[PDB]
RNA sequence: GUGAGUAAAUUUGG
RNA sequence: AAAUCUUUCUCAC
């Protein structure tokens, strides 16, 4: 059906595929091609660009965020029982806990300016140095990537070590503000729409557009070229110790340990991987290994090649097009003018999840396409109204419900059908807020988060003054007094726990 | 005592990390949504609670009327910027009583960017989804420290010079620098 | 104590007072101001809270009594410090950035960096490599399309019935005689009996895919909704036979039979064989008290079945049907037929879509989204993004591409572009 | 590697 | 047995 459309469409409406298949052999695959790119076979990983129109930022004070050092996102952690490396899966709140520990610092900004400060690679940082930091920070785990549309084979994301992760930050980090101020498309943070309309008015002045991207993106970056650019941005020797780790890693597969010296892993490294490209040559607009350019003749599309060669930004030869009426960005898909392109487009489907979810989510996805060209109101409105009569068949049951209001949904025992401009403009019974795509939260989403809510935890922390950093350091007997003396001042007032702050309300009266 | 396990071998730690550690993971579900809220009639009785006591209480909401001519445009980026709050009325909400998460939240400004091709002739904004339709949306730096007197600080006099003092007129500590 | 901070605790307390004029903190870097007489333990002396104070920049601990209020200058322009107070005077004071020494700078260069550089140096480097030879030409035309259709056909053939998608399609039965008809064949495929509900066992495998072809298309998918509601259902309701308005089925989970201490219930990961009922006609038929019936099973994976299960046929197809072409009759194998051929198997493909796991049909769609964009593509390169068979396996997903080709075929032969 | 039992997914979706 | 290294429950020693 999605070959029978008019317009454009990408065939988004049923969910992406899913697998438990295990990462073992995605991974495998993954260092092999990167293995063959290293014997210079099969694309090229050496970078040739000049490098030379990208500002220094070797006087910019380290800066490290520490709310990205924190998350339950799954990272490696490595220990040495007996000589012999044991690689373990952790959050990587407990792995970057594990590393402060390890080497006594009170946080994060003090392992690195201790690890920049030694005076040897062998010399002490704690229970640990230099040289065993970076021997340790090497080691990565395979694991799942996450399910996207479009791609049937299960891809394989990889953990880091806490050293690696927080060194990649920093670099990061300052390699993002090196690309905002060598282009305003990277302000901040762009989304698909801004990036296509950028994309528009930038290359509006040639015939034909270039809409393409890069294979192998990942095993394509070598250490080498990570090591070239942070140098042309001023990384020091921060620069040099992750290049050293990327060269050196490991990859747990399985149950064995196999080195991968050539490219990168995944993407870590986007910000770096872009700006090569783009302090190569301002001819591009390229995110990641998604990038678009625009040429009058052959000689400049010849040029166009050898440039995105030389920055090692091989072209998909099985995925990249001209296209002199479109342009594409990011699964964007815009005209010449600026204009979106007819049809469906990126429009998703939203799946069964909960007899009020769903309804909110249709509504929110509704009205998105509505906001655009997609479709007009009352086509919509049908929609709406269909998915309405779905979900009364799907969740009319008592075990969902067991009452019989009027003003009910059809689906929760009701006799309502609340149209979808009656429900966007606030025309609608109260009970029908929650189903407005800006209303409170459904009753679905509470039971379920209540449900996922439902160890010998420290004293919480919470309901702090905003006056108070959260680089503060704080011990146990701080942690006990701050709790004291909030509970001390909600007492005074005579009031229970605080009462929760909505800024909709205070900004009413 | 569990921080000398959590942060073995150090006595002090960031409030970042404290409260990383705190964040009460969630766990992953292995069942659908559909048979998860089936089980125990979970929302069965979340739905027959809502309906006997939170709907109530409800604050009705006003329905939008405003509305304008609009026609087809390019695609543009809508934005709409929601202020956060300052140092002062901050203080001011903490003090009141309520959470100081909240409230720190709010001191971030939030920029909401949406695409809509659709135009008026004055170049109004439109509400969520109907762009269509075309509903419209239409000296020294005194510091307030804290809304409580602090003991043993002096009083705020008529010309306080540089110092730090507590206001009558406002029940607040006073920072007058420069 | 620090000489690099004396001009930062000057303008830390520029006229500040504290009783009535004397100024409120005392600078140990001036000796006018120092208090004599004392040891120092801070940059500066607080009278009113009789305390002392020390600047230190981020993660640059000094050497100073535990006392001693510390007040950080982050690298963000941004203090901290354990009393809010000290945090507001430094906060407003120092607005005026005044570099300190010793703050730690991105490109600050440590004492192993040649070391570093070296061992970077004498490890293995990479090869260029060869500069792809880049030919533009016209997009693929239908005779590739057909090429490849053909060349999938023949590769991996045809089975004689539609097997799990004839499902989709009433089996001429009653409640009671489907209910019959399951438990019985579940009877005779010797399944164990427990707790009033059925168990598949298994000991050994092949470790080898089962046999993969292409499903014909049945008439028509009446049931789809029917059907994914079951396997939804089925998601937790295993062993019994689930009954819907026109149709059941039976999900049956499969354990391993380790002997006499086996497992005895389902758990997260435990997959599922979903059996159904047919119009009998085909290999799989199964009779049993004069009941006549096509039985056809199904392995599924848990995350398959939740995900197949959530699906929203109705919804899909009248998104489909917004803007879509008018949908000519194919017939069994996906080819054109406006003489015998059925609009109506378009239906059915849209099952299958929401049947398939992988979702192949979605890497097609893209691909066939850039081939009716593109003005021009790389020769013999942008043709093998059809050839999708690599990258999955299974009869479903197999039937998913080939008829996802076909769908490719039929709009380039009923509406070129 | 040996032995034994059989909290969690059925309760409750036409 | 199948969309085939997946269908791998608990306790004690
Ligand atoms: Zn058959």
């Amino acid at each position: 059906m999605w070959a029978f459309q008019e317009g454009v469409c990408k065939g988004n409406l049923l969910s992406g595929p899913t697998s438990m298949k295990a990462p073992d052999s995605a991974a495998r695959e993954s260092i092999d091609r990167a293995s063959e790119i290293m014997t210079g076979k099969s694309y090229n990983a050496v970078h040739t660009g000049d490098l030379s129109k990208l500002p220094n930022q070797g006087e910019s004070p380290l800066r490290i965020v520490d709310s990205d050092l924190y998350s339950e996102r799954s990272c490696c952690w490595v220990i040495e029982k007996e000589g012999r490396v044991v690689c373990k899966s952790t959050t990587l709140t407990r792995g970057m806990t594990s590393l402060l520990n390890t080497t006594k610092c009170s946080s994060p900004s003090e392992l690195i300016c201790k690890v920049l400060t030694v005076e040897s690679l062998s010399e002490k940082i704690g229970d640990t140095s230099v040289e065993e930091l970076l021997s340790h920070g090497r080691y990565f785990k395979c694991a799942l990537r996450d399910q996207e549309r479009g791609k049937p084979k299960s891809r394989a994301i990889f953990l880091s070590h806490p050293f690696f992760r927080l060194l990649s930050s920093v670099v990061e980090t300052h390699a993002r503000s090196v690309l905002s101020k060598v282009s305003a498309v990277y302000t901040a943070t762009a989304s698909a729409e801004q990036r296509a309309m950028m994309a528009a008015q930038v290359v509006e002045s040639r015939k034909h557009v270039l809409n393409g991207d890069c294979t192998k993106y990942n095993e394509a970056i070598d250490a080498d070229t990570l090591l070239k650019v942070w140098d042309a941005i001023g990384m020091g020797s921060i620069g040099v110790m992750l290049a050293y780790m990327v060269r050196r890693k490991c990859v747990l597969i399985k149950d064995t340990l196999v080195e991968c010296p050539g490219g990168m892993l995944m993407g870590m490294f986007n910000a770096t991987a872009t700006l090569a490209l783009q302090g190569t040559t301002d001819r591009f607009l390229s995110f990641s290994d998604d990038f678009i350019t625009s040429f009058n003749s052959p000689a400049e599309l010849r040029e166009i090649e050898d440039l995105l060669f030389a920055s090692c930004h091989n072209l998909s030869l099985k995925k990249s097009y001209i296209s002199v009426a479109s342009l594409e960005i990011n699964s964007c898909t815009l005209t010449r003018d600026g204009d979106l392109a007819t049809g469906l487009g990126c429009t998703a489907g939203v799946p069964f999840r909960g007899p009020l979810v769903t309804l909110k989510q249709t509504a929110a996805m509704l009205s998105g396409a509505v906001d655009s060209g997609v479709m007009p109101f009352h086509s919509a409105e049908r929609l709406f109204q269909i998915k309405q009569q779905e979900c009364a068949y799907r969740y009319n049951n008592p075990t969902y419900t067991t009452r019989n209001e009027d003003f009910l949904p059809t689906c929760l025992g009701g006799k309502t059908v609340i149209s979808f401009q009656s429900l966007l403009t606030w025309d609608c019974h109260p009970f029908w807020y929650q189903v407005h795509p800006d209303g409170p939260d459904t009753i679905d989403q509470k039971v379920l988060s209540v449900l996922a809510s439902k160890r010998t935890r420290l004293e919480a922390l919470s309901d702090l003054d905003p006056l108070v950093p959260h680089r503060l350091l704080v011990s146990e007997s701080d942690v006990s007094k701050i709790r004291a003396a909030r509970q001390a001042h909600l007492k005074s007032l005579g009031l229970e726990q605080p009462t929760n702050f909505n800024y909709a309300i205070y900004k009413a009266v | 005592s569990q921080f000398g396990k959590s942060f073995k071998g150090r006595t002090e730690v960031t409030i970042t990390e404290y409260r990383s550690h705190t964040v009460k993971d969630v766990h992953r579900s292995l069942l659908t949504a559909d048979k998860s809220l089936r089980k125990s009639f979970c929302f069965r009785n979340a739905l027959n609670q809502f309906l006997d006591k939170d709907l109530p209480l409800l604050p009705i909401r006003p329905k939008l009327e405003s509305r304008v001519a609009v026609k087809k445009s390019k695609l543009r980026s809508q934005l709409s910027f929601r202020p956060g709050l300052t140092q002062e009325e901050a203080i001011d909400l903490y003090n009141k009583g309520y959470d100081g998460d909240s409230v720190s939240g709010a001191l971030q400004d939030r920029v909401v960017n949406e695409p809509v091709a659709y135009s008026s002739a004055d170049n109004d904004k439109f509400h969520r989804g109907l762009a269509a339709l075309g509903y419209t949306l239409a000296k020294a730096k005194v510091t307030v420290l804290s809304r409580s007197k602090w003991m043993g600080y002096e009083d705020l006099p008529q010309k306080p010079p540089n110092g730090t003092f507590y206001c009558r007129k406002r029940k607040a500590m006073l920072l007058i620098s420069c | 104590m620090d000489s690099r901070f004396a001009q930062l605790t000057g303008v830390f307390c520029d006229d500040f007072t504290y009783s009535e004029g004397s100024r409120r903190f005392l600078s140990s870097y001036s000796t006018v101001e120092r208090r004599p007489g004392v040891p120092v333990e801070g940059d500066c002396y607080d009278c009113l809270k009789n305390k002392w104070i020390a600047f230190e920049l981020e993660g640059q601990p000094r050497k100073f009594p535990k006392a001693t209020v510390r007040c950080i200058l982050n690298n963000d322009a941004t203090y901290v410090c354990s009393e809010q107070e000290y945090q507001q005077i430094c906060k407003v004071q120092f607005k005026d950035y005044l570099e300190i020494d010793g703050v730690v700078k991105v490109g600050h260069k440590a004492s192993y960096d040649a070391e570093l550089r070296e061992r970077l140096l004498e490890l293995p480097h990479p090869k260029s490599g060869p500069k792809p030879r880049i030919e533009w030409v016209a997009p693929p035309r239908l005779a590739d399309i057909s090429k490849e259709t053909a060349e999938l056909k023949r590769q991996y053939g045809f089975f004689e019935c539609s097997k799990f998608l004839a499902c989709g399609e009433e089996c001429g039965l009653d409640q009671e005689a489907r209910e019959l008809i399951l438990n019985e064949y579940a009877r005779d495929r010797e399944f164990e009996f427990r707790n009033g509900g059925w168990i598949q066992r298994y000991t050994v495998a092949s470790h080898k895919p089962a046999t993969q072809k292409i499903l014909p298309l049945p008439a028509s998918a009446p049931l789809a909704r029917e059907l994914l509601m079951l396997i939804a259902r089925s998601t937790t309701q295993a062993g019994k036979v689930l009954h819907s308005d026109n149709t059941s089925i039976l999900a049956v989970p499969v354990m391993r039979d380790s002997g006499k201490h086996s497992k005895r219930r389902p758990t997260a990961s435990t997959h599922h064989l979903v059996v159904g009922l047919s119009k009998p006609g085909c290999e799989h038929d199964f009779e049993f008290d004069g009941y006549r019936a096509a039985v056809h099973v199904m392995h599924l994976d848990p995350k398959q079945s939740a995900n197949i299960g959530e699906q929203d046929f109705v919804s899909t197809r009248e998104i489909y049907k917004l803007d879509m072409l008018e949908l000519p009759p194919i017939s069994r194998k996906g080819d054109l037929d406006r003489a015998s051929g059925l609009e109506t198997r378009w239906d059915v493909i849209l099952l299958l879509e929401c049947l398939d796991s992988t979702r192949v049909s979605q890497a097609v769609a893209q691909h066939f989204n850039r081939h009716r964009l593109a003005l021009s593509v790389c020769k013999d390169e942008f043709r093998k993004g059809y050839q999708l068979a690599s990258e999955i396996r299974g009869t479903i997903p197999l039937s998913s591409l080939y008829y996802s080709l076909c769908a490719v075929r039929l709009r380039m032969t009923v509406h070129p572009f």
